[PDB]
């Protein structure tokens, strides 16, 4: 079934805002 | 049923056989017969080697190898498309003894004018170059009985349309026309009634346009998704938005997670009641909650204004689904924004879909112009 929910519990709700540019470099693997 | 049922030249059927096609896809079943009778065609269907062959096959059937003149002009907007097209042409017309030349903007004019000294049967080129050679009298179109436009919508814009009409001047008064496109609206019908004759219209897509909608993708790992979505909610100016997921479970869990973060939102899906579905639909149209998360919207109502941001939390598998999710019904330039979350296993489906619908899904920039999702 689903995998994310455990991954991102709503309550903590804290991180340096997700950077797209860094993951766009991970586009090739 | 099979390509052999279309009564084609032996060599053409050989070409198809070696190419590996076994049964005709629907666009081929529809267009190939109507095309080989001489009737014009105006088809809307998703792009692919399937469709390209759906017109290249008739072309190879009509053109006479024995006559050394341009007998078919295949217009395309981009050079890469001229390449792919001519590639399909050379492939299928392997045993037909037919010369196919490409002539574009990236190439040298001298080499093309030089090349046209030799025999060319099927000419494949972009508006500018083709009109250039046509005006020059270098390319003789006096016996060119077949005119074709793939991605025709891209060449019927304000500027290109003129060039197209000027090219059409060279073609014989009585000529066959085949216009293909991915995206529904057509800029002009004066053009249609003037330059087409009793056209047999084909339409194998929903009547939705991605016009005005700015599309971005973002490579995001499965575990990083929610964080990214929140980053978007935080960084984007949204009056109202719709999220899409590939499963009811994920829809509900995501809606509840969103409400948990601190955004009022509704949810819909197929496994929900119909009445409750339309209820949540209208309630959302009102603007009770600023977001919706939904698996399906079989119900179609035109062009809701309020929404200005659409997001594929889960990238769709097929271009039909993607179009139904992102495409708005308004013929006119509906302004919107689409963000796709790209799984590792979606990287291909992004390439495919981007190709099929003939649209552009660029990498999401840091600075998204506010002029694109609000005005």
């Amino acid at each position: 079934h689903i995998d994310w929910q455990d991954d991102d519990v709503s309550k903590i709700k804290q991180q340096e805002d997700f950077d797209f540019q860094r993951n766009l470099g991970m586009f090739n693997k | 049923n099979t390509f052999e049922d279309f009564y084609l030249k032996r060599e053409l059927l050989m070409g198809i056989f070696e190419a590996g096609f076994e049964k005709p896809s629907p666009i081929q079943e529809e267009a190939i017969p109507v095309a080989i009778t001489g009737r014009d065609i105006l088809a809307r269907a998703k792009n692919g080697t399937g469709k390209t062959a759906a017109f290249v096959i008739p072309t190879l059937e009509k053109v006479k190898p024995k006559l050394n003149k341009i007998q078919a002009l295949i217009m395309v907007p981009t050079r890469e498309l001229a390449l792919q097209t001519s590639q399909v042409v050379r492939t299928l017309g392997k045993h037909c003894g037919i010369s196919c030349m490409v002539t574009t903007g990236g190439t040298n004019l001298r080499d093309d004018i030089l090349r046209l000294n030799e025999t060319v049967h099927i000419l494949v080129g972009t508006p500018g170059r083709v009109l250039d050679l046509a005006s020059r009298k270098v390319a003789d179109l006096s016996d060119c009985s077949l005119f074709i436009m793939d991605e025709a919508d891209k060449m019927l814009s304000r500027d290109f349309k003129t060039i197209i009409e000027q090219i059409l001047s060279f073609l014989p008064p009585t000529h066959q026309s085949l216009l293909f496109s991915a995206t529904f609206p057509l800029t002009v019908d004066e053009f249609m009634d003037k330059h087409l004759h009793k056209p047999y219209e084909i339409n194998l897509m929903e009547e939705l346009t991605l016009k005005g909608i700015t599309q971005y993708y973002a490579f995001v790992e499965e575990r990083q998704k929610l964080h990214c979505l929140n980053t978007l909610f935080s960084k984007l100016q949204i009056n109202q938005a719709i999220i899409f997921c590939n499963s009811t479970n994920r829809v509900e869990l995501l809606a509840k997670k969103i409400t948990d973060l601190g955004y009022s939102c509704y949810y819909s899906h197929a496994r929900m009641k119909q009445q409750e579905r339309n209820k949540v639909f209208h309630e959302f149209r009102q603007g009770k909650v600023r977001t919706l998360v939904c698996s399906d919207l079989l119900t179609r109502g035109i062009d809701i204004q309020a929404v200005n941001v659409v997001i594929n939390f889960d990238f769709p598998k097929t271009a039909e689904t993607y179009l139904h999710r992102i495409g708005r019904s308004g013929r006119f330039g509906h302004l919107g924004l689409a963000i796709n979350l790209i799984n590792w296993n979606d990287r291909f489906n992004l390439y495919k879909i981007e190709q099929e619908l003939g649209t552009e899904i660029a990498a999401i920039p840091a600075t998204i112009d506010k002029s694109l999702y609000v005005a």
